[PDB]
C-alpha cells in the first residue's frame, strides 16, 4: 500500500518497526527477514535523533540494532557490514566476560549479549515517490 | 389528537432507552446514572443541574460522580428513579404523560412489589392515563419473532440462555449468568492497569469502555491466540487517550471478551456461555433439542462481537453429536431489540386491552399491573 | 440618595488599587509602603507627614523609606494597614466609608486569624455598613469570565497555575511558585550590579524597577538570545538615571525575564512556568487536559510582556501530544484584572446578600465573613 | 564456607531494607533517592559522591536533590537502581553479589517486562550465582503466618485490602487505594503552609515528615475533635524546626491521619479503609465472611498510629451485623513485616529449589523467574 505498511513509522526515506516483543538479536533478524525489514543502523546523528521517537513507546526499552561486533577485532559493524561513524560505537567497562552486538538503550547505542533476550527494530526503505 | 401512542421506555442498568411506538428505534438514549460535583466548591453564580447526568454527565465526564438507581438492571431507589422518567417525559420525549400510555420494561427477576410502585409512579406522579409493565427479556424476544430457537441473551448485567418453543420460554431450561458487558469493561481495565496504565476512575471507565468496544474482539482459538500474540505486530494497535497519551493495546482486546467463553478469567465458577447453551439443550427434550440447534439466536450489546457466530459455530459442533445440524443467526442491530419489542408490544392495537388502565389501578391497586396480566 | 457601590480595595503587596464597583478600572492606585524620613534632622517648620509613603514616596524617593505591610500580600500589621485605608478611603477617594460597602482582597493563604481581623478593622475603626472579603485570584478569574482553561496568573509577589472547570478551581492541581514580581527587580539590581553598576538603593531599586519594565523583554530563545548577543547591536539601548547618568543595557533584557522559565538563575529549584503548567495539567483528568490547553490565558502584571504568548504556545507543544491544539490567550489590560473582579462581584447586585453585614459582624463576629461566605 | 545466606533485599520506595536471612531484621536500611549538588557551585577539590543519597544525603538535606527511581515502588530507571544495588551490597552490607544467592522483592502490579529486567541486572551486573523475585505482600503474608483473615496493609505509597483464606489471597476481593504515606506527608505541610508556614522544599517534606510521625495520632471522633479543638490546650504541642524556628501544632495533627477515614481530604473519592474493608469482605463469600472479621491484621508503615485498632474496631463493629464477632489485631512492629516475609522466604531451606539459578537465567532467560515462579 502506503509507504509503510501499518503499525511502522515513517521519517523521510525510512520505515520502522518497533517490536512488541523481545527476541533474540539473531532471532530477531530472522523475524525481520520475514518482512523484508532488516535490523535499524543509524547512519547519522539525524537518524539518531529520530530514535527520541521511540521515547513515547512507554519507557525506553533496550532494542537492538544493526551493529555487530566481530569478537577478535571487535570491530563494530552493521549486518551490511559498514562502518559506523564514532558517534555509534560503544562505551566502556572495565571488563568481564561476554559482549556482541549493540542496543540503543533509549537516548544512547550499548552492547550486551545476544542470548539475552531484547527488543527489536527493523528498518525498510519507504517506497520513495517518484513523479 | 386522537388515538394514542404506547411510551416505550425500557430501564437499563445503564442506559435507559424510550420512544414512541411505531417508531422503528428509540428517539432518546441516555446514561442511566446520577451525578453531581464530588467536589463542587464553589463559584459566583449556578446554572448548574444538581444531579441529571444523562448526555450532560457524559460530556461532563471529568467533573461528576456517577450512581446508578438500577446497576443490577433492579430500581435500586425511587428518588432518582423518579428524576430518570422525568428527565425522560420531559427532557428528551417533550411529551406530557397525560396524553400517552407508557409501557414500563422491567428485568426478569424484579420482585413483585416494586412493580406495584413503578406502577404507583406512572399513576401518581406521572398521570399517565394507562401504563403496562414489561418483562425486557420478553420485548426482547418479541421483536425476534422466532416460535423455536435456543437464543443467548447477553446483555451489560445478566447473560441468559433460553431454549424457546413455541414461543414459550422453558423455565426450567433458562440458567442466569452473572457476567456481562458490565463486567468485561472493568476486567478491560484491571489488564490494562497491569501493563502500567491506571484506569481507576470513573472518568476513565467510560474510556475502557470506548477501548474494548471498538477494540476488542473475540479469538478463533483462546490458545493460538495468546501464542500468535508473541510475534503479532498487528495487535499493537493504539488508542489516543482523551488527554493526549497514547496507549497501546495488543492482546487484551482478545482477552477481554474471552471471559464469557472461561469466566474463571474473571473468577467466577460459572461455566461459559457454550457450556450454557449446551446445558440448557440437555435440560429440554430430546426430541426438542434439534430445533433449537438449528435455531439459536444471539441478543443483547454483548453478542455483538464479529467472530462470535463463528466461534459458538465451532463451539457447539464439538459438544454435539456430528448428525445434528447447528445454525447460528445474529440479527443485526440486537442490542436494540429489547426496545424493539417493546415498542412492537406497545404499538399493539389487537392487544391493547392488555395494557393497564387507571381505574385499574384505582380499584385494585397496583397490583393489576403485576397478576393476570404484565 | 440610595443604592450603594462596593468599595473594591484590592490591597495589594507593592499597589493598592481600589474605587468603587461599577467601574471600569480602580480609581485610585498607590504603592503600599510606610516611609518617613529616615534621616530626618529637623528644620525649622514643619509640614511632613510621617508615613504616608502613597504617591508622595515615590518622587520622594531619596529621603523616605519604606516598609512594605503587604509584604507578601498578608497584611503583616494592623496598624499601618489601618493608616493606609484611612488614606484611601478619606485622600485618595474622598470618600465616607460609612456610606458604602466594600468588598476587600486578600492573599490566597491568608490565614483566618487575619480575615477576621480585617473584619474587625472595617467594622470598628472605618465603620461600613457591611464588608466583603474577596480571594483575589477568583476575582481575577471573575473578571475574565472563563469556565474552563488553565491560566498562568503572574503578579508582583506570586505567580499560580490553576486549571478550571466549570468555574472550579481544582485545588489539587493548583501549584505556586515563590518568584514573581519582586525576584525580578532585585535580580535586576544584582544583574546589573555586576557590570560596575551599584543599585544597592531604596531610590536605586525603584530605578532598577523602572527598567525591567520598559527596557526587557524575553526571548524566543534562551541559547539562541544569548548567541546572537555578541553581535548586538540592538541590545545596547540607553538608560539615562535620574541623577543623569547613562547606563548601557540589554543582554540584561532578556535574562531578568528568562528567570520565569529557568528559575535557577534565582537559584529557585522550582520548575518554569511551562513545567507548571504542564504538571497542572497531568494533575488533572485525562478528559479535561484538552480543554485546558485550548483554554490557557496568562494573567497579572508578569504576564505583560511581549513575546510570552507566542513563547508560551510553543513551549507547551514541545510538551504536547502534537495532536492536541493549543491556544495561549492574553487579555490585553490583566494587570488590572484583580480589581475588575473586584468590581464586578461587589457590582453585582443580585450577588449583594453576600455582603456581609454589621449584624453578623456583631452577632457572628468577623468570622461569618470567613465561613460560609467570604 | 559452605551453606549459603539469601541475600534478601527490599526495594522500597522510599528505603531499601537489606540484610541476611534469618535476620530477625534488616541490617542495612537507608533511604532511596538519588542526590547531587543543585547548585554545585565548584571549589577547590572534590571528594563527594556524585548521587549517593542513602543516609549521607539525609545529613546533608540543606544541599542534595532526591530522585526516587523507585518512585511508585516499581522501578523506573535501571542506571539508579544499578547504583542503589551497588550501594547497598559493597557500601552498606560490604557482602560480595558472587558469594550469596539473592532474594529482591517487587511491587504489586509489576510488569513482566521489568521482572526480566530485574533479574537481568542480578546477574550480569552482580553476578550472583542465584536470584530470587518475590511480591512484597506475598513476603509480608508470610510474615504474619495467618493463613487466613483479612488484613489492611498500608504502608508508604500504597494501600491495600487483602483478604485471605486458606494460604491464598482472592484477587477480585482486594482493591488498592493511591492514598498512603507519601500523600500524608504532602498533605500536612500543605495544611502547615495553611497558617503560617510554608514547608515547599525537599528538606523541609522531611522536616514535616518528621512532625508526621512524632506529632500524628487518629482522633476517636473526627467530629468531635473538631469541636474539641477550639478549646484544647493539649493540641498546641510544639517543635522546633531545624533553624530556631518553633512551631505549633495541633489541630492538623489528627486531620492530617484523618484522609485515611475521610479520602476526601486529600480530593480522593475513593472510599475510606474502613469503607474498603467492608467493601472487599462483601466482595468474598458470606460464609469465609465470618473469618476476616474475626481476623483483621494491620500491616505496613501507616498503620503505625496508635488508637488506628480500636477506631477501626468501632467503624467495623458500626458497619457489621450485630451478632457479628469483630476482632482487629495489629502486630507490633509490622513495617518491617515485608522484609521479615522475605527473610523467611529467602532463608527457606526446603523451598530452596525455588531460588532462581543462572542456568534458569542462561536457558531460560531471565523471565523463568516471573514464568511459573517467582
Ligand atoms: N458493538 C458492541 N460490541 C461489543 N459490546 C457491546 C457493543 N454494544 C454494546 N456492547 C456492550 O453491551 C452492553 C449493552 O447491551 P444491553 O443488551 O443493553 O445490556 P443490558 O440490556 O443488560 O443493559 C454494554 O454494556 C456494552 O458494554
Ligand atoms: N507592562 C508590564 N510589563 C512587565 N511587567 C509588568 C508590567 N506591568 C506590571 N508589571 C509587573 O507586575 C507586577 C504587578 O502585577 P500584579 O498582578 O499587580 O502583581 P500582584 O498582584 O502580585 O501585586 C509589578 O511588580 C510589575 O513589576
Ligand atoms: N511509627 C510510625 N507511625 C506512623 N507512620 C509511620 C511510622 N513508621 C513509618 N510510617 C510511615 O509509613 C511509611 C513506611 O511504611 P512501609 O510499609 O515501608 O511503606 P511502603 O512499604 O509502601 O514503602 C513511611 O512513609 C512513613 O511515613
Ligand atoms: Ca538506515
Amino acid at each position: 500500500c502506503s509507504p509503510c505498511p501499518h503499525n511502522w513509522i515513517q521519517n523521510g526515506k525510512s520505515c520502522y518497526y518497533v517490536f512488541e516483543r523481545w527476541e533474540m538479536w539473531n532471532i530477531s533478524k530472522k523475524s525481520c527477514l520475514k518482512e523484508g525489514a532488516s535490523l535499524f543502523q543509524i547512519d547519522s546523528k539525524e537518524e539518531m535523533e529520530f530514535i527520541s521517537s521511540i521515547g513515547k513507546l512507554k519507557g525506553g526499552n533496550k532494542y537492538w540494532v544493526g551493529v555487530f561486533q566481530d569478537g577478535i577485532s571487535g570491530s563494530w559493524f552493521w549486518e551490511d557490514g559498514s562502518s559506523p561513524l564514532s558517534d555509534l560505537l560503544p562505551a566502556e567497562r572495565q571488563r568481564s566476560a561476554g559482549q556482541i552486538c549493540g542496543y540503543l538503550k533509549d537516548s544512547t547505542l550499548i552492547s550486551d549479549k545476544c542470548d539475552s533476550w531484547k527488543y527489536f527494530i527493523c528498518e525498510k526503505k519507504a517506497f520513495g515517490s517518484c513523479i | 389528537d386522537d388515538d394514542i401512542a404506547a411510551l416505550v421506555v425500557d430501564n437499563g442498568s445503564g442506559m435507559c432507552k424510550a420512544g414512541f411506538a411505531g417508531d422503528d428505534a428509540p428517539r432518546a438514549v441516555f446514561p442511566s446514572i446520577v451525578g453531581r460535583p464530588r467536589h463542587q466548591g464553589v463559584m459566583v453564580g449556578m446554572g448548574q443541574k444538581d444531579s441529571y447526568v444523562g448526555d450532560e454527565a457524559q460530556s461532563k465526564r471529568g467533573i461528576l460522580t456517577l450512581k446508578y438507581p438500577i446497576e443490577h438492571g433492579i430500581v435500586t431507589n425511587w428518588d432518582d428513579m423518579e428524576k430518570i422518567w422525568h428527565h425522560t417525559f420531559y427532557n428528551e420525549l417533550r411529551v406530557a404523560p397525560e396524553e400517552h400510555p407508557v409501557l414500563l420494561t422491567e428485568a426478569p427477576l424484579n420482585p413483585k412489589a416494586n412493580r406495584e410502585k413503578m406502577t404507583q409512579i406512572m399513576f401518581e406522579t406521572f398521570n399517565t392515563p394507562a401504563m403496562y409493565v414489561a418483562i425486557q427479556a420478553v420485548l426482547s424476544l418479541y421483536a425476534s419473532g422466532r416460535t423455536t430457537g435456543i437464543v443467548m441473551d447477553s446483555g451489560d448485567g445478566v447473560t441468559h440462555t433460553v431454549p424457546i418453543y413455541e414461543g414459550y420460554a422453558l423455565p426450567h431450561a433458562i440458567l442466569r449468568l452473572d457476567l456481562a458487558g458490565r463486567d468485561l469493561t472493568d476486567y478491560l481495565m484491571k489488564i490494562l492497569t497491569e501493563r502500567g496504565y491506571s484506569f481507576t476512575t470513573t472518568a476513565e471507565r467510560e474510556i475502557v469502555r470506548d477501548i474494548k468496544e471498538k477494540l476488542c474482539y473475540v479469538a478463533l482459538d483462546f490458545e493460538q491466540e495468546m501464542a500468535t500474540a508473541a510475534s503479532s505486530s498487528s495487535l499493537e494497535k493504539s488508542y489516543e487517550l482523551p488527554d493526549g497519551q497514547v496507549i497501546t493495546i495488543g492482546n487484551e482486546r482478545f482477552r477481554c471478551p474471552e471471559a464469557l467463553f472461561q469466566p474463571s478469567f474473571l473468577g467466577m465458577e460459572s461455566c461459559g456461555i457454550h457450556e450454557t447453551t449446551f446445558n440448557s439443550i440437555m435440560k429440554c427434550d430430546v426430541d426438542i433439542r434439534k430445533d433449537l440447534y438449528a435455531n439459536t439466536v444471539l441478543s443483547g450489546g454483548t453478542t455483538m462481537y464479529p467472530g462470535i457466530a463463528d466461534r459458538m459455530q465451532k463451539e457447539i459442533t464439538a459438544l454435539a453429536p456430528s448428525t445434528m445440524k447447528i445454525k447460528i443467526i445474529a440479527p443485526p442491530e440486537r442490542k436494540y431489540s429489547v426496545w424493539i419489542g417493546g415498542s412492537i408490544l406497545a404499538s399493539l392495537s389487537t392487544f391493547q386491552q392488555m395494557w393497564i388502565s387507571k381505574q385499574e389501578y384505582d380499584e385494585s391497586g397496583p397490583s393489576i399491573v403485576h397478576r393476570k396480566c404484565f
